[PDB]
């Protein structure tokens, strides 16, 4: 494995994270139903979850690429040739395949990265921030040269050149994932390991489950349904959540350099640092159920998620970091490596326990009334 | 890059003792464990000591009792006091550092040493 096989296989990596983030990244920019989102979230942990425990060949990943490719081209042909109810019913069974394919397609992925040595794993996360800032940078630049038609709710010209860029870098991470990967071919009991880090498990529970409450609903369409917000603003406020998501992953893992060496604190720290987190409710809730300027503020607004995206990533990350320093009983590797599927299994049951705790704001009449 | 520095290696006496001192520069990420791997002339390696973040040691039997690994972990650095040494200790030891970084995903990297001789004979 010299410098050029190695660059290729890690420039393959990243296109693989960013190809398979791009369909998701696209969804939130465009400021895609709701409902549609919540499908897709749905089908990811379900295909995550499932996938775990069950190893799918590695065959299967250009197959999985390439139905995301073909399920992008239904959406632009759905959008361009077809009427509400076939677009949405498309749309909803499509989202569903799609969060499904791509929870596979990730965890092949994962597989193929971590059965080497230098394993790869950053690489393919360094390739998922990347899909966020670069669909946040697309939508920017296509704001300024895209009339603002609406057809269903979705921008015509934007969603078109969205959902081409991402067939396009699709289709060329299938072309590196071929031409690189070779796709061909006593321990305690797991109660025991549960009780031991079971605050890992819970932290990294507790940190997407309210994230995910806000951010896609009550975040940026409840705010919007009341106050009127601009498209324009709309991918801004977005575009800090995918930007500062990212960002935050990172100061965590570099805790050799003096400035982040409080960024990995503590497991019972963090309980309580996820319990501060609980005041974005009330912060996210006055965005939008209160008229005077402070909260009719882009700048406001955009910190205001940027603080919610900054946390998330990084109390994210911090749970892995820390696990092994508290836990007494778990000292063979077999062991370790099994309870970090259990944290990456609390964070999909908080994902889809998050997206769905959504329509409980429902109820609340929070969005101002029209008049 | 990530640099495993160690230390101690040597020839000594029957019943002597060494210090075996490691220290990790890179480990992009965090440091889950470090530990002491030997490796006998014409051998597999073998773990001879491990001590965790935390400070959960654990000993190969062999050389139960006799070796005793100390950590840090401002400095990640792990020093092995070497004890009541007979002539079967002679190898190539092995410092490994295992590490876990987690940006999106769960990656478990082990970085080796280059080894240090340590021989008990005359
Ligand atoms: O496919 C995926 N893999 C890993 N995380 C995802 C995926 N889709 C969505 N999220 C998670 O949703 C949150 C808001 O963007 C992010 O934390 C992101 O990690």
């Amino acid at each position: 494995l010299s410098s050029k096989q190695h660059f290729m296989l890690s420039l393959t990596f990243i296109l693989i994270g960013l190809s398979s983030l791009n369909v998701w990244n696209t969804a939130l920019g465009l400021n895609i139903n709701f409902k549609y989102n919540t499908f897709q979230i749905t089908g990811l942990v379900c295909s995550s979850i499932v996938a775990l425990f069950v190893e799918i060949p590695k065959i299967m990943l250009p197959f999985l690429l390439g139905g995301l490719s073909i399920l992008c081209a239904g959406f632009q042909i759905s959008h361009s040739f077809f009427t509400d109810t076939q677009f949405d019913t498309y749309c909803l069974v499509a989202f569903i395949v799609i969060g499904v394919v791509a929870g596979l397609a990730q965890t092949i992925a994962f597989n193929i990265g971590s059965t080497m040595e230098d394993n790869m794993g950053g690489y393919m996360s360094a390739g998922i921030g990347i899909s966020g800032v670069f669909i946040f940078v697309i939508n920017l630049l296509l704001d300024q040269f895209v009339s603002p038609e609406k057809h269903y709710g979705v921008n015509k010209a934007k969603l078109l050149a969205l959902y081409i860029i991402c067939e396009l870098c699709l289709i060329l991470a299938i072309v590196f994932c071929v031409c690189n990967l070779d796709l061909t071919n006593a321990t305690l009991s797991y109660m025991e390991l549960f009780k031991d880090s079971y605050k890992a498990i819970l932290t990294m529970f507790l940190v997407n489950w309210l994230t995910l409450q806000l951010f896609p609903g009550v975040g940026h369409k409840k705010w919007q349904e009341s106050h009127n917000i601009s498209d324009y603003n709309v991918t801004i406020i977005v575009g800090m959540f995918q930007v500062f998501d990212f960002l935050s992953r990172y100061p965590p893992n570099l805790t050799h350099i003096k400035i982040f060496k409080n960024f990995t604190f503590s497991l019972n720290k963090l309980l309580v640092a996820n319990s501060l987190r609980l005041l974005f409710i009330p912060w996210f809730i006055l965005n939008a159920c209160v008229d005077h300027p402070f909260f009719k503020n882009i700048v406001q607004q955009c910190v205001c998620m940027a603080m919610l995206a900054f946390t998330n990533g990084w109390f994210n990350t911090v749970p892995f970091l820390v696990f092994v320093k508290e836990l007494k009983k778990a000292k063979k590797k077999k062991e370790i490596e099994i309870i970090s599927t259990f944290l990456v299994i609390a964070m999909f049951v908080g994902l889809f326990c998050g997206i769905w705790t959504t329509y409980i704001y429902n109820l609340f009449n929070i969005v101002l009334p029209k008049p | 890059q990530v640099q495993l520095v160690e230390s101690g290696g040597g020839l000594v006496q029957p019943g002597g003792s060494l210090r075996l001192s490691c220290a990790a520069s890179g480990f992009t990420g965090s440091i889950n464990y470090m530990g002491w791997y030997r490796q006998a002339p014409g051998k597999q390696r073998e773990l001879v000591a491990r001590f965790s973040s935390g400070g959960s040691t654990n000993y190969a039997d062999s050389v139960k009792g006799r070796f005793t690994i100390s950590g840090d972990n401002a400095k990640n650095t792990v020093y092995l006091q070497m004890n009541s040494l007979k002539p079967e200790d002679t190898a190539v030891y092995y410092c490994n550092a295992e590490t876990i970084s987690y940006v999106y995903t769960v990656v478990f990297q082990d970085y080796w040493g280059q080894g240090t001789q340590v021989t008990v004979s005359s």
